[PDB]
């Protein structure tokens, strides 16, 4: 008898476990504190969403439509749309590195066998609805243990994990990367689509369930940024693993497990992350039906919606596994979460705006001390990656680009592109377009 | 051009104190790390120090550890190490290196140097 949750699931993709394992390898325990603040961002604002379809009984998606122009909606579904994708990115290379690893077949084998197994995993979810329960359970319990397994093998120093955890500190532009890269990853921001339909059909108790499942996911992202931190870093290692430290694709974590599962890690772990893309893949389906049927009321199938996304994401995976191998395949998933990240604000400001907006929630008022918490961390999520923008391009013109022609044109291409998503920003944050109401 | 360029050391007796400068230019390196690496006549490179842009991170070798002082300035772009309470031991060629960030460079140094000779 076990009362399992699917957000811990969405909170376990590929994408999740290739930033904290380039965390933990690059940082030791030092963006451990991005784990514990996006978690307690994540949940938090899924609360709100949540609780707004309980005031409402409509999605987001739905009231940012009606309280918003014609242009307005188009750019926010073309965003959200953007996030599926960027999503979904990783769900194809996920299960990808999982066929290259049981298989013993090229990266491009592994996107092409995904796609063309993503068709046999929508019909296996729609003939079983308990059988997906307890198999993402399962591949929870096997998670836990084995990376809870290593973790005791390994002894690190709990002084300097409680120091890296509560003491947040950017130390370098890498670290900004891999800090953006991990709220990307965990925030999600595509999923506040999904969340507020999952409350459409219809809570102390809920309440305190899902912040079981919360924990029970933060507990594993710590476990995986601590066991790759103290595994890659340590003290004294072999070249061989040195080697494999240095770029650690999603394919090399193997070797994170071989302490507790003795060269036996391989097979548990490609299975691990074929099942965890997979159901991620099933949730995030819902998702993109919620945000196709709601930005724009057009009806789509589950199944065309899913095949769409899937061929959108598989032709840059599949581009890049062509053209660079494995290290491409995870610079292509920190990216994707980067840009998750990055787009974040879009599908979040309008969340916070309604759920203060008395006239779309009606009488019924969100607690101020969250909305003031909810509104706090977006602002310094949007200076954060503004800041980490503005650092690489600079630092790139500065010294990176030879030619000088071309430099003014791409200043200025590039100085109007975040000018306009300033903009944007702006306008969706200090300006009011309530025209409707409950 | 870029390029790191290590310069300092020469030769010292003891507590020699001497404070090396490595000095990037051309790919922007004072943004992750800007470590150094120490070799021997005979020996493999090994950890001597390292340093983030945010300042605080200094991460040293065992071998090593309260005696070298890591300072980094950013606007320059300059890595400065001074060594004091200096030990026979410590001769060795010594290599700046600036990488991804202040563990990353513990392990694979994006970018390397010629390195200079200390003696004691
Ligand atoms: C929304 C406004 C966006 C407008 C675009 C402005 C940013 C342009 C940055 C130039 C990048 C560059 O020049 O490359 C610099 C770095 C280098 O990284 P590296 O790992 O060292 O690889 C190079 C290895 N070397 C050193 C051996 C050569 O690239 C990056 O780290 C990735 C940058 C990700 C930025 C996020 C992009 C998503 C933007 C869209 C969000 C909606």
């Amino acid at each position: 008898v076990g009362p399992g949750a699917l957000v811990a699931i969405g909170f376990l993709d590929p994408s999740n476990l290739e930033t904290d394992m380039q965390a933990g390898a690059d940082f030791k325990y030092e963006l451990l504190w991005v784990v514990l603040v996006g978690m307690i961002f994540a949940l938090l604002i899924q609360t709100l969403a949540a609780n707004l379809g309980v005031k409402t009984g409509r999605h987001l998606a739905e009231l940012c439509r009606e309280e918003y122009p014609r242009y307005v909606n188009i750019c926010l579904w073309i965003i959200a749309e953007l996030a599926v994708i960027s999503d979904d990115i990783p769900e194809v290379l996920g299960t990808a590195f999982a066929f290259n690893i049981l298989l013993k077949i090229p990266v491009w084998a592994g996107v092409i066998l995904t796609v063309f197994s993503t068709l046999l995993l929508l019909g296996v979810q729609r003939f079983g609805a308990r059988k997906l329960e307890f198999i993402i359970a399962a591949f929870m319990f096997t998670m836990a243990a084995c990376f809870f397994g290593e973790l005791s093998y390994l002894r690190p120093s709990a002084k300097e994990v409680v120091k890296g955890m509560f003491v947040p500190s950017l130390q370098g532009k890498g670290a900004a990367a891999n800090a953006i890269a991990l709220f990307g990853a965990i925030i999600t921001p595509y999923n506040l689509f999904l969340h507020s339909a999952l409350v459409l059909s219809r809570c102390r108790y809920f309440l305190i369930e899902c912040s079981l499942a919360f924990i029970v996911a933060f507990l594993i992202n710590v476990s995986v940024v601590v066991v790759a931190g103290t595994i890659c870093n340590a003290d004294n290692l072999s070249p061989t693993d040195s080697n494999t430290c240095s770029d650690l694709t999603l394919q090399s974590a193997p070797m994170l497990l071989r302490n507790v599962l003795g060269r036996s890690s391989s097979v548990v772990y490609a299975v691990a992350l074929l099942a965890s893309g997979q159901s991620t893949t099933i949730s995030c389906t819902f998702a993109g039906q919620v945000i196709m049927q709601g930005f724009l009321d057009m009806k789509m199938k589950n199944w065309v919606r899913n095949l769409i996304t899937r061929v959108i994401a598989i032709a840059p995976s599949l581009i890049v596994s062509i053209v660079s191998g494995p290290s491409g395949a995870g610079k292509l998933i920190i990216f994707s979460s980067m840009v998750l990240s990055f787009e974040m604000p879009f599908a979040l400001i309008p969340l916070l705006k309604f759920c203060n907006s008395s006239k779309k929630v009606g009488p019924l008022k969100e607690s101020i001390y969250t909305v003031v918490i909810a509104w706090i961390l977006s602002f310094a999520l949007i200076v954060v990656n503004t800041y980490f923008l503005v650092w690489t391009y600079v630092d790139w013109l500065v010294h990176n680009h030879l030619p000088k022609y071309a430099n003014a044109l791409v200043s200025i291409v590039v100085f109007a592109l975040m000018a306009a998503y300033l903009v944007f920003v702006v306008y969706l944050t200090f300006r009011r377009d309530t025209v409707s109401t409950y | 051009q870029w390029q790191l360029v290590e310069s300092g050391g020469g030769l010292v007796q003891a507590g020699g104190s001497l404070r090396l400068s490595c000095v990037g230019s051309g790919r922007a390196f004072s943004s992750g790390a800007m470590g150094w690496f120490r070799q021997t006549p005979g020996q493999e490179r090994e950890f001597v120090a390292a340093i983030s842009w945010s300042g605080g991170s200094t991460v040293y070798a065992e071998s090593v550890k309260g005696r070298f002082t890591i300072s980094m300035d950013n606007a320059k772009n300059t890595v400065y190490l001074r060594m004091n309470s200096l030990q026979p031991e410590d001769t060795a060629v010594y290599y700046c290196a600036a990488g991804t960030s202040t563990f990353a460079l513990r392990r694979s140094p994006e970018y390397w140097g010629k390195g200079t000779p200390v003696t004691v």
